[PDB]
């Protein structure tokens, strides 16, 4: 979406930060969002199809000779079951893939919004998914942003001065 | 000098654990059961014309077994056949 | 045993209410009955995510 | 999410406001969003499973003796139907619960955004789902916010002065 | 939602802009979002139900006389298949309609947010889905907004002066 590009250099996690300040460019991964998405994905098929059911004695499904009515009925029953289960599989896979994609997009958006809310007035969204912060933000500042304990109040004056002159 | 306005949603002390696409068990405020797993143990005689076959099988009532003589010309919406039905005529 | 009562769905286990869409009593049914499923319970959420205090 | 806690003291509705100003803390519920969610939830099963279908004469499903092919076929048909309907029930309940949860989250977010749009520049989102309004906002002001007729223009100067000094 | 009204005068696309500035009111459609939604909708049924399966020889489904067990079994099999397929059709149509509606709402919101991010500080969201831009924005400006290359930096000073006086 507004990220426009993935990071093949990101191997630490699924979603993460790339920061650039006076000290220098650094990169880290956000473990909580990646872990949440993986946890929500790790099952996703045992929660609907609990397991393989256990079938022991069934009808005959292959015939040598030609009987008539009963063989036709058996063939019809097997064909109906096969078609219905194929439709169930197709629909289930399509729905799960669509929901998984929407879920990961929502997780990315949630991480972006959480970061934006940490930087209340100290940063501006440049629109390409990357924040321009309007004050001195060192590596401790950046890891506090990543930590979730960024104190926006103590940079409010400097940030507002940088923004509105 | 300034006001404050918080937003929130109602919660409950205890919640019900349901199952979703992405969770085996997730807690919600309320949930209804969808599977009827209990029965009253008795057959309601309306709106369906029930015919209790006391000691009589369907074929025994059909043929005219003496202890089934009461079932002549009967009609039913559901014929209920008891396990205690027996035959008492020519084998 | 037969009873003097109103019910649209009859199983060998007796009459059952047909307000719910599924039942786990018996696969033999008569009338406007719910469908038989192998699960004894399926809870449908009728509220929001529950996050209590503390 | 960003609310982080529900209100067990809220019995008036599902979503509502808790305000605190000079006069004192007050609480009310928003009826429109709660009613909308309840209305969208009130059905939600008659709209897919219209009703219980009505079956009068069927096959035998319990057997005393052992016949062979035909009894096997009857058992197979009943088992296939039971398994398919169990899967349908499981999938339907899972999908409806997931969609209901997403729906209620979206309704909460919509109420929050509607309130934020009423308070154009007069308030700032503190990030915990609670607005700090930067002007005199009395109980009439608060009930106008809750009403949806909050006039942001007449507090714009005072709010901007409180914000940017 | 926050648009509150559709535009029956819009025939160019599904989503679009209506601008009003000193020059005069103009209207255009955004082709990318409309095309994306149409592309995602154009299939949406071949991707689950690939095609109509091909059935050649089946059981008898209409009977003249009364046989007994076997005719009952055939009737039961056909009725079970018909009921299951009716449920599949009903559920599929309901789910696809719900997801399509959510998809179009999300596309509208995405277009709105993209426009808002183009106008970083130069415009204010009036809350009815319509932006008040706080600087001279001529037809070239508007078509740059619609284009996606709006340069917010060169109007930043004038916009901030109009906003905060
Ligand atoms: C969850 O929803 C159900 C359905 O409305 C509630 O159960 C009903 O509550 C009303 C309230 O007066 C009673 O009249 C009904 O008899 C209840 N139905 C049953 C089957 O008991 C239930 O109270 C709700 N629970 C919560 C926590 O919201
Ligand atoms: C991050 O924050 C947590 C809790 O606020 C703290 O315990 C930790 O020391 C911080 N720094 C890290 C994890 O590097
Ligand atoms: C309610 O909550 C209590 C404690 O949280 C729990 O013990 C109980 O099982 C819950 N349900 C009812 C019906 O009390
Ligand atoms: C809320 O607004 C409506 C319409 O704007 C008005 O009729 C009503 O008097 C207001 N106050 C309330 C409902 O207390
Ligand atoms: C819109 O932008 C594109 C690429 O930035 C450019 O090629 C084109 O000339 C612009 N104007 C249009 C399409 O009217």
């Amino acid at each position: 979406g507004f990220i426009e590009n993935g990071w093949e250099g990101m191997i630490d996690g699924w979603y993460g930060f790339r920061h650039q300040n006076s000290e220098g460019t650094g990169q880290a991964a956000d473990l909580k969002s990646t872990q949440a998405a993986i946890d929500q994905i790790n099952g996703k098929l045992n929660r609907v199809i609990e397991k393989t059911n256990e079938k022991f004695h069934q009808i005959e499904k292959e015939f040598s000779e030609v009987e008539g009515r009963i063989q036709d009925l058996e063939k019809y029953v097997e064909d109906t079951k096969i078609d219905l289960w194929s439709y169930n599989a197709e629909l289930l896979v399509a729905l799960e893939n669509q929901h998984t994609i929407d879920l990961t997009d929502s997780e990315m958006n949630k991480l972006f919004e959480k970061t934006r809310r940490q930087l209340r007035e100290n940063a501006e969204d440049m629109g390409n998914g990357c924040f321009k912060i309007y004050h001195k933000c060192d590596n401790a500042c950046i890891e506090s942003i990543r930590n979730g304990t960024y104190d926006h109040d103590v940079y409010r004056d400097e940030a507002l001065n940088n923004r509105f002159q | 000098s300034t006001a404050t306005l918080c937003l929130g949603h109602h919660a409950v002390p205890n919640g019900t654990l349901v199952k979703t696409i992405t969770d085996d068990q997730i807690e919600v405020t309320n949930a209804t059961e969808l599977v009827q797993s209990s029965s009253t143990g008795k057959i309601c005689n309306n709106p369906h014309r029930i015919l209790d076959g006391i000691d009589c099988t369907l074929i025994d009532a059909l043929l005219g077994d003496p202890h089934c003589d009461v079932f002549q010309n009967e009609t039913w919406d559901l014929f209920v056949e008891r396990s205690k039905a027996f035959s008492n005529c020519y084998p | 045993p037969i009873d003097t009562c109103i019910s649209e769905c009859i199983t060998p286990n007796g009459s059952i209410p047909n307000d719910k869409p599924f039942q786990n009593v018996n696969k033999i049914t008569y009338g406007a009955c719910p469908k038989y499923v192998k699960q004894n319970t399926l809870k449908l959420a009728t509220g929001m995510r529950n996050v209590p205090e503390k």
